[PDB]
């Protein structure tokens, strides 16, 4: 089995999958809404209890077994083969809606290449009767039905929501946005076909370019008037909110969505590695800096919308009343065009949203191609240049339901209802498989032989008690009441939760089927055919 | 309601300058365009240009840049077209029309009375 | 021709429900909100809550969590309300108004119906004694940062209030030139030059920087 | 500039008969769903009054004897049985940017 090139190669990819473009809007918006500066207090207690040790055990299975996604269960407990088959179809399900997010930013790159941006004026073919964002000298008013010019460029031209009605009519995919999918998917295919050799070099440019982009964008907001109003609503501690049980669960779901452990993507990094490296130091620095990136990237957004609170003359909660991916392309996009030298700052920000998205889908394609190779030798991936080409075309044709004119409605149901509870259910079932079924007394023996020391008292109790109980509280309150996903004054029908749960449980129905697949083919006494499939060979 | 009032007519001679205006009232002229159309008795229509007030963008086509200079101002709430170096063949009828928004397809809902530039 | 009709008063037993309505006319019902303003007996104004007619959702103050709701009707352009658990402290007068969007102000005001049974704005003393025609001044201080959302109203005993100043710097349509004000951040002042007997009424300091909106105490010119 | 012609040059419709008028062009201005093609009607002494919003919806001040539909590179305005008072000229107008071109016009007679 091959390995990485240098030592710092695979330490740069674990942080690169940990950070994405989701860390700039999904984290700091729940901070400002739920008590301001008091939201950082559950961010550091729930990380050491549920975030960090569950992030650590996924590397420990990949370090010793040095196998893929599906073959690690062959030497632990073979009934849990449905875990690795579940994450394969979510990787086809994630790549349908996730690549459209940078495709909106890739269209913004060619649109903002000119000197005159279309966001500082209403000189276009949108609904110009509501495009009245010019701030005159006390002769300006907007009726309930008015819109923003950043919204009209997002809804009329890119998504074309006027051409559709909702889930009943999706129609004909935009041809201009379809060309952006071909520009994205070319760079994905030309970096994974060789393996870890080209994957070890492409991250050297794409994982540090957004980090230097956070530095040049912070000095823009630092010497910016009205930036002190944004840090006021961000840092003010409100301890009256923490008595509610709702803010505790939403803070616990944020750390799990940011790092994203147990999905099978990260264990491919530890498979192509020597056993002599300290996994304790490699896992501790990644979870520490990821809180540091989400703290720094909250400063570059809230200091700019504080200037929007000055010009539009409202509170920062009123200008940020939306909740979702529209925080970057509606509110933050219009703030760049009103700045001097707007041609330079618009490119470096919208290319930052490009590079943070492609690091997550660089590694996500490696986790699905490594699984089919080791379980079926000399059957799949005999020629590595051809068999990964069959993988990339399936998520290309699968994304045709997301490139429609009603494409904004399908990415809302698939992010929250479909892939939302699916990533918790696949991660809780693997947490009890290694802890209870495989045994906590057996698991620490493989860690001390590759390191040289036994783990402490904190790591032994939290692997059996805290980490199964950490994901149980989040999945219970999520299946309490179906929320109403409001997207541009269009209310979803009552059967939207029915179709949303059915596409979400299609991966979750695979795991009770795959435990039933082996108890049929394995003959003998009903007690003996089970216990043969818990204890490995 | 919305009205568009032009100025009086003017006789065309060799080397004269004719200034034509069109006052906008009853709506917000900063969020719309101002179209101009050529009209000759016995011929059809022809597009000249547009004025988008607020920022100063002006588009020219159909070789009318050499004689027609389209300039407007937000404070007095009207537009102007500065004509220069006229001949006898440049005699035509000018109109100003209010353009609708992009949802209606930039249509000319209202029109002026038109001046006789000959 | 903006006019808001008001229903007649009624005597309701405490603990029961009440129904209050006001029909909107003269404008598009979906273009503006439908806000309600509490007029307590012998004291200042209070905010009640706002309704969104396009979606049916509503936002209100924390004191109306288990007391009242807000519904509207698009077929008749008339909003409905239902207060529950009446007490002796709820002796007040309900109002109906017109409100714009971004910013949220109060342009028109209704006649009202009597019911028989945050950023706070601190002001100066209310009882000021000056001669007729002299330049007066009204001082209003803010507890937090308010950029420009300062307004001033004028309410007569027995008459309905009205909007006077626009964003604390310029006049409104239908307002004489004697009313002018300024301010920036925290030093919000208001002055009237050459006062008359017609302007002798109760003034109010306003704040619209953040939801929920909080009204002021009130001042009086005598003279 | 986009080439925009008009055919025929003159039409003779009797009392009680229907007709149609088209605008020949190389575009296909069908961008973002809205058909970027307008219609006008200029009378002698009157300005070219608007008829239909983007060849799909009747505007204000227009009588109910006018309609229009179509798709692609060929439209067709639907005219009711006309009277003697409809002596005017109809024009084409493609409003797709950035350069606009107008039609030639046809003579309406009885
Ligand atoms: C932008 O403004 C226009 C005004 O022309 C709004 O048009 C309204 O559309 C609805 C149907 O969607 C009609 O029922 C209304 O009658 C129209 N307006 C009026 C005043 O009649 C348009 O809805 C506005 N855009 C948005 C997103 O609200
Ligand atoms: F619900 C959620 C599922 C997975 C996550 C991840 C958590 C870590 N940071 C990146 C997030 C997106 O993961 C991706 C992106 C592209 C992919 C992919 C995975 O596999 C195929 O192509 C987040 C949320
Ligand atoms: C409708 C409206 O508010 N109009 C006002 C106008 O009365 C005032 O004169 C001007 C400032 O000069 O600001 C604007």
């Amino acid at each position: 089995r091959e390995t990485w090139g240098k030592k710092v190669d695979f330490l740069l990819s674990v942080i690169g999958y940990a950070v994405d473009l989701g860390n700039v809007w999904r984290f700091p918006y729940i901070c400002a809404q739920n008590g301001g500066g008091a939201f950082l207090l559950p961010y550091t207690i729930m990380a050491i209890f549920g975030g960090i040790p569950l992030f650590y055990m996924e590397l420990a299975l990949g370090q010793y077994h040095r196998n893929g996604c599906i073959s690690i269960w062959r030497k632990i407990c073979p009934i849990f083969k449905g875990i690795g088959y579940a994450i394969c179809i979510i990787a086809f399900y994630i790549a349908s809606y996730y690549n459209t997010i940078m495709a909106w930013a890739l269209y913004y790159l060619i649109s903002s290449f000119t000197d005159q941006l279309p966001w500082t004026s209403c000189k276009n073919s949108w609904n110009t009767g509501n495009c009245t964002n010019y701030f005159s000298e006390d002769n300006i008013t907007w009726t309930l039905h008015s819109t923003s010019p950043a919204e009209e460029f997002y809804t009329r031209h890119v998504l074309q929501i006027h051409r559709s009605k909702g889930l009943q009519d999706l129609g004909g995919i935009s041809w201009q946005l379809a060309l952006c999918i071909m520009l994205i998917f070319t760079v994905i295919y030309f970096s994974i076909w060789k393996g870890v050799k080209t994957s070890g070099k492409v991250v050297w440019v794409t994982a540090t370019f957004p980090y230097i982009a956070l530095s040049v964008l912070l000095v823009r907001g630092a010497t910016l008037p009205g930036a002190w109003r944004g840090v006021l609503f961000y840092l003010k501690p409100n301890w009256q909110k923490l008595l509610e049980t709702g803010v505790w669960i939403d803070a616990a779901a944020q750390i799990f969505f940011s790092l994203g452990p147990g999905f099978g993507v990260l264990l491919a990094f530890a498979s192509y590695n020597k056993f002599n490296n300290n996994c304790y130091q490699d896992a501790l620095v990644t979870s520490v800096v990821n809180c540091m990136t989400s703290f720094v990237s909250g400063f570059v957004i809230f200091t700019v919308l504080g200037y929007m609170a000055e010009m539009r003359n409202e509170d920062v909660s009123e200008v940020a009343k939306d909740a979702g991916p529209s925080l970057l392309f509606i509110t933050y996009a219009e703030a760049i065009a009103n700045m001097p030298a707007s041609t330079f700052f618009a490119i470096i920000f919208f290319l930052m949203l490009i590079t943070l998205g492609l690091d997550s889908t660089f590694a996500g394609l490696e986790g699905v191609i490594t699984a089919v190779l080791d379980e079926f030798p000399h059957v799949w991936a005999k020629r590595r240049e051809r068999f990964v080409l069959a993988v990339v075309i399936t998520c290309f044709f699968g994304s045709l339901v997301t490139l429609t004119f009603g494409g904004a409605y399908v990415v809302k149901l698939l992010e929250e209802y479909a892939t939302g509870p699916a990533v918790l259910t696949v991660a809780l079932i693997e947490a009890v498989a290694v802890s209870w079924f495989y045994g906590i007394t057996q698991f620490c023996r493989d860690v001390k032989e590759m390191l040289g020391f036994s783990p402490g008292w904190f790591w032994r109790i939290c692997w059996v008690a805290i980490s199964p109980l950490f994901l149980l509280f989040i999945i219970a309150s999520f299946l309490m009441s179906p929320p109403q996903l409001r997207l541009f004054q269009y209310n979803y029908p009552y059967w939207s939760i029915i179709l949303g749960y059915a596409i979400g449980t299609s991966s979750f129905i695979c795991i009770p089927t795959y435990i039933a697949y082996r108890l049929i083919i394995t003959p003998g006494t009903f007690k003996e055919r089970i216990i043969k499939s818990i204890t490995p060979e | 309601q919305v009205q568009l009032q032009q100025s009086g007519p003017e006789l065309v001679k060799l080397g004269a300058s004719v200034r034509i205006s069109c006052k906008a009232s009853g709506y917000r002229f900063s969020y719309s365009w101002m179209n101009w159309v050529k009209q000759r008795p016995g011929k059809g229509l022809e597009w000249i240009g547009r004025i988008y007030p607020g920022d100063g963008d002006t588009k020219y086509s159909g070789k009318f840049k050499g004689k027609a200079t389209l300039t407007a101002d937000k404070s007095s709430s009207t537009v102007y077209m500065q004509l220069s170096s006229l001949t006898s063949e440049d005699s035509a009828v000018y109109f100003c029309a209010r353009s609708a928004y992009g949802s209606e397809g930039f249509a000319m809902d209202y029109w002026g009375q038109g001046t006789s530039v000959t | 021709e903006v006019q808001l009709q008001q229903s007649g008063p009624e005597l309701v037993k405490p603990g029961a429900s009440v129904k209050i309505s006001c029909k909107a006319s003269g404008y598009t019902f979906t273009d503006y909100y439908m806000n309600w303003v509490k007029q307590s007996h012998g004291k200042s104004l209070e905010w009640i809550g706002n309704i969104n007619p396009n979606n049916g959702g509503t936002s209100y103050n924390q004191k109306f969590k288990g007391k009242a709701t807000l519904t509207v009707d698009k077929s008749s352009t008339t909003a409905y309300m239902e207060l529950r658990s009446l007490t002796s402290e709820d002796s007040a007068v309900y109002y109906c108004t017109r409100s714009p969007v971004r910013p949220y102000y109060f342009d028109y005001w209704g006649q009202g119906t009597t019911l028989t049974v945050d950023i706070v704005m601190t002001q100066s003393h209310k009882f000021m004694s000056t001669s007729v025609g002299d330049r007066v001044s009204i001082t209003c201080k803010a507890s937090q940062d308010v950029s420009t959302a300062v307004a001033w109203y004028q309410q007569k005993p027995g008459q309905s209030p009205k909007l006077l100043i626009y964003s604390a710097s310029y006049r409104y349509t239908g307002v004489p030139d004697r009313f002018t004000g300024s301010g920036s951040g925290t030093d919000f002042t208001f002055t009237i030059s050459s006062v008359q007997a017609e302007d002798l009424a109760v003034y109010y300091c306003q704040q619209h920087y953040s939801i929920p909106r909080t009204f002021g105490g009130g001042t009086k010119l005598e003279i | 500039d986009i080439v925009l012609t008009q055919s025929p040059a003159s039409l003779a419709v009797s009392l009680g008969q229907r007709a149609t008028i088209s605008c020949r062009a190389s575009e296909s201005v069908d961008n973002y769903g809205i058909s970027f093609l307008n219609w006008f009607q200029q009378k002698p002494g009157q300005p070219p009054k608007l008829l239909i919003y983007a060849a799909s919806n009747q505007g204000s001040g227009v009588p109910a004897r006018f309609s229009g539909s179509g798709s692609g590179t060929y439209f067709s305005l639907n005219i009711h049985p006309m009277e003697e008072d409809d002596t005017a000229v109809y024009f084409c107008q493609q409003t797709k940017g950035v350069s606009w071109t107008f039609g030639g016009g046809t003579k309406v007679e009885i």
